């Protein structure tokens, strides 16, 4: 099992860390059928987006799509300092894997 | 960054959580305020220990009791003397002062002064460290139209004041206030934002 | 898939982008049978619902009207500035498909 | 579909809104078996529940009841101005059907 | 109904109200199978339990418990003063059937 | 039934507990695939997670690791003292069972 976000990132295929150290500069989130979705940017012009749920997700994914929606949503408003983002780069824009928040 | 304020109140730990924090005695004028000082919209701060001690020493010399808040520094606070500069009328005290007071998780804790002698630090729990330590003190020049003289004082047409003159200045009086109460309802949002935020970090939505 | 909530709104039909860059002014949630809804209003008077679901709506909204309507009331609580959003001008009062915030 | 709380009570019979513009000033909520319910008060003695989830309600309202329940919680710790509630007048304490919340 | 939490414990048996008018002092929970509980302390050494979910409870209950649970969790984050506790007295340590939070 | 984190920590097998009278240093989250998870870390250089829901859990514990992971996250972004956690030290990194918070 891996013991931080770089080491959890490696284990996939198709993946990246972003190091972003910085805030999220905006979170935008749809009910729109069929995007049923959040995206986040940061101030450097970098987005990345939770995808809508489907079946390149298994089903333990599906609740954890929902935490890191709820995840960024607060993260954006309590301006919490964002270390790192795992992300798929086989999606545009990259599609949030795993999060990390430090200062 | 981490800078760290202080200020002697008579008022206790359980009065600042009820009130939200060390508010003023609402007029807003730093001018009329500088002229503990808590009085038109503001609430003074000293830039150390020993000096708000002393402030408290002679201030409140008559409280069996009082405390001394320590105090984060964060853009609703000026340098009385950068801001009102050779008209500050007290310019000794080394001021620093809250417009619109200091909000509760501003306070990163209080020494309890008893009979003159000061204690043994208390933390407050309502304190955020990382918000408060990423913030800094309002520069000067956010303060220099908040300044609050007189429309006929000679700031108003002197440098830098001359710059930020409120309309009427050099309803003068009118729009000193309706700019503060702006100021003040805008720096509060923030910090509900920070705090209420904090707060609602717990929903989660798939469990229900 | 669209990188931002205007693309988002331009992908369906009877649609439009709302630019507010304002807090909430008021949020009212109800319970009342039929009427399980939210409404939000900014100062300017602009007037917008969360729908109660319905026949229009596909099983995959139903988690993400629960959380829009979740969103409304925390950026309400938290003051937090609403950018943009995006909704269906086809329904009085504007039904909301999404939302964005940037400080 | 209605564009404000006012609105929607009167499209019940047995509602009325009450006017608060006030905090609340006191929450209470009960895990015991048929009363899992939340009551409020306010400073001038006014007393309102969210009834336990019972026959009369339908089953969209349901969800709805668990978000009042949530909202009047965080209302309370938020110290929020209640504007107005829309309640069931033929209930001790009278029920609440919407709220609404401004500044 | 009853109007508040001393009425609404007295409907019961085995029950008491406990008055604390203070801040939670502690707030502990696991997720350890069997002991899927919460217990709380306040700086007298008084100290309270939600109970892990058995037959002892009905199905209404469950969510009941569940939302107890968060609202110990905030109560003791936000520093709120917790004014009574219902409580069954044949458990140890007591087992908490309801809250009221005032000032 | 145990009183306190330390009592409930020695009613199981390879469990000890950690004191740490500290807020977490870092938050991280994942919703990949088999490493749906968290893992905090403190300023002393301490990691650990909350697992993987996997079949060493029993349905009971499914909600309550959900609950776990919200309450590591309002503790990160709320800065909340840990005061103990009670970890299996047969997991890599140490695996939470309960967290206690005071002070
Ligand atoms: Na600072």
């Amino acid at each position: 099992t891996p013991q931080n976000i770089t080491d959890l990132c490696a284990e996939y295929h198709n993946t990246q860390i972003h190091t972003l150290n910085d805030k999220i500069f905006s979170y935008t989130e749809s009910l729109a059928g069929k995007r049923e979705m959040a995206i986040i940017t940061f101030k450097n012009g970098a987005t990345f987006q939770v995808e809508v749920p489907g079946s390149q997700h298994i089903d333990s994914q599906k609740k954890a799509i929902e935490r890191m929606k709820d995840t960024l949503r607060i993260a954006y408003l309590t301006e919490a300092k964002v270390e790192k983002l795992c992300v798929w780069n086989n999606k545009t824009p990259h599609a949030i894997a795993a999060i990390s928040m430090a200062n | 960054n981490d800078d760290k304020l202080y200020r002697a109140d008579s008022r206790p730990p359980d009065e600042i959580k009820q009130s939200g924090g060390l508010m003023p005695r609402m007029n807003i004028n730093l001018y009329d305020h500088a002229r503990v000082r808590h009085d038109d919209g503001y609430v003074s701060t000293s830039i150390s220990l020993r000096s708000a001690h002393l402030v408290g020493q002679t201030i409140l010399s008559g409280h069996s009791t009082y405390y001394i808040y320590v105090i984060a520094t964060a853009p609703n606070m000026f340098n009385v003397n950068d801001v009102l500069g050779a008209y500050s009328p007290h310019p000794d005290e080394q001021e620093v002062s809250a417009l619109g007071g200091i909000p509760y998780s501003q306070i990163y804790g209080w020494y309890r002064v008893h009979f003159g002698v000061l204690d043994q630090l208390h933390r407050n729990r309502g304190y955020r460290d990382r918000y408060y330590s990423n913030l800094d003190i309002a520069p000067a020049a956010d303060g220099y139209g908040l300044a609050g003289f007189p429309p006929e004082h000679r700031a108003w047409r002197e440098e830098p004041w001359i710059h930020h003159a409120p309309p009427g200045c050099g309803t003068c009086d009118e729009k000193t206030q309706s700019l503060g109460v702006k100021f003040l309802d805008e720096y509060q949002s923030k910090v509900k934002r920070q705090i209420f935020s904090g707060y609602q970090s717990d929903i989660d939505t798939h469990n229900r």
